[PDB]
C-alpha cells in the first residue's frame, strides 16, 4: 500500500512540475495625429 | 469442544489445606487428586501396592535430607516409565516437582544407569499449581502489531494530501 501510493503521488507531482517548467521557463499615421491635435487645441482655445 | 490448554490450567484445593495444610510430606498427597497426576503412572501403582502391604545442585540437598525420598527411589527403581519426583523446595510456600520419564536400559554395551527424561513443567505456588515461552513472545509480538495496525490505520486516515504542499494533517 505504501510504496504503490508513494510511488503514483510522486509521478504525478513530476508531472505537474514539468508542466509548470513549461509555462514559466520558455523564453520568448503622424500627419493625421497631427490636424488631430491640431483641432484638439483650436477647440480648446475657442472654449477657454 | 474447546479445551483450556493445561499449560496455564490452575488448581484450587481449599479443603485439602484446610484439612492438612501444605507441606514437603504430603505435597505428593496433595498433587495426587489433580488432573495433572496421571493414573497410568508408577506412582498410583506403586500406592495401591502399599495399601495392600499394610492391608495385608539442591538435588542432592534433598536427597539427602528424607527418607521418605529414599523410599521413593526403592520403590520406583523397580518400575521404569512415568514417575513423579520432587524437584526442589523452599519452605513454607514454594515447592517444585521435575517431570520425568524413566527407561532403565539394562542392554549390553550401555554402563549408564537408567534414561531420565523430560516431559513437564510443575510449579505449586501458595496452594496454586502452573504448568512455552515461545508461544509467549510470538503472543506479545502480534498482539503489538495488531495494535500497531490499528494505530497506522488511523493515523493514515487522519493523513491529508494535497498537490501544492506535499502531505499535512
Amino acid at each position: 500500500t505504501m510504496q504503490l501510493i508513494k510511488n503514483v503521488q510522486d509521478l504525478l507531482i513530476l508531472t505537474r512540475s514539468i508542466k509548470e517548467k513549461w509555462l514559466l521557463n520558455q523564453i520568448p499615421d503622424e500627419k493625421q495625429i497631427e490636424e488631430l491635435l491640431d483641432n484638439c487645441i483650436e477647440t480648446f482655445v475657442a472654449e477657454k | 469442544m474447546n479445551v483450556t490448554p493445561l499449560d496455564e490450567l490452575q488448581w484450587k484445593s481449599p479443603e485439602w489445606i484446610q484439612v492438612f495444610g501444605l507441606r514437603t510430606e504430603n505435597v505428593l498427597d496433595y498433587f495426587a487428586e489433580s488432573p495433572f497426576f496421571d493414573k497410568t503412572s508408577n506412582n498410583q501403582v506403586i500406592k495401591m501396592q502399599r495399601q495392600f502391604s499394610q492391608l495385608n545442585p539442591a538435588r542432592r540437598q534433598i536427597l539427602f535430607k528424607y527418607p521418605m525420598y529414599m523410599q521413593l527411589e526403592e520403590e520406583l527403581m523397580k518400575l521404569d516409565g512415568t514417575e513423579y519426583v520432587l524437584s526442589s523446595v523452599r519452605e513454607p510456600d514454594f515447592w517444585v516437582i521435575r517431570k520425568q520419564r524413566r527407561t532403565n536400559n539394562s542392554g549390553v554395551g550401555s554402563a549408564k544407569g537408567p534414561e531420565i527424561i523430560p516431559l513437564q513443567d510443575y510449579y505449586i505456588i501458595g496452594a496454586n499449581i502452573y504448568q512455552t515461552i515461545f508461544k509467549i513472545v510470538q503472543s506479545r509480538l502480534m498482539s503489538t502489531s495488531y495494535h500497531l495496525n490499528s494505530t497506522l490505520e488511523s493515523l493514515y486516515d487522519l493523513i491529508e494530501f494535497q498537490p501544492s504542499q506535499g502531505v499535512h494533517y
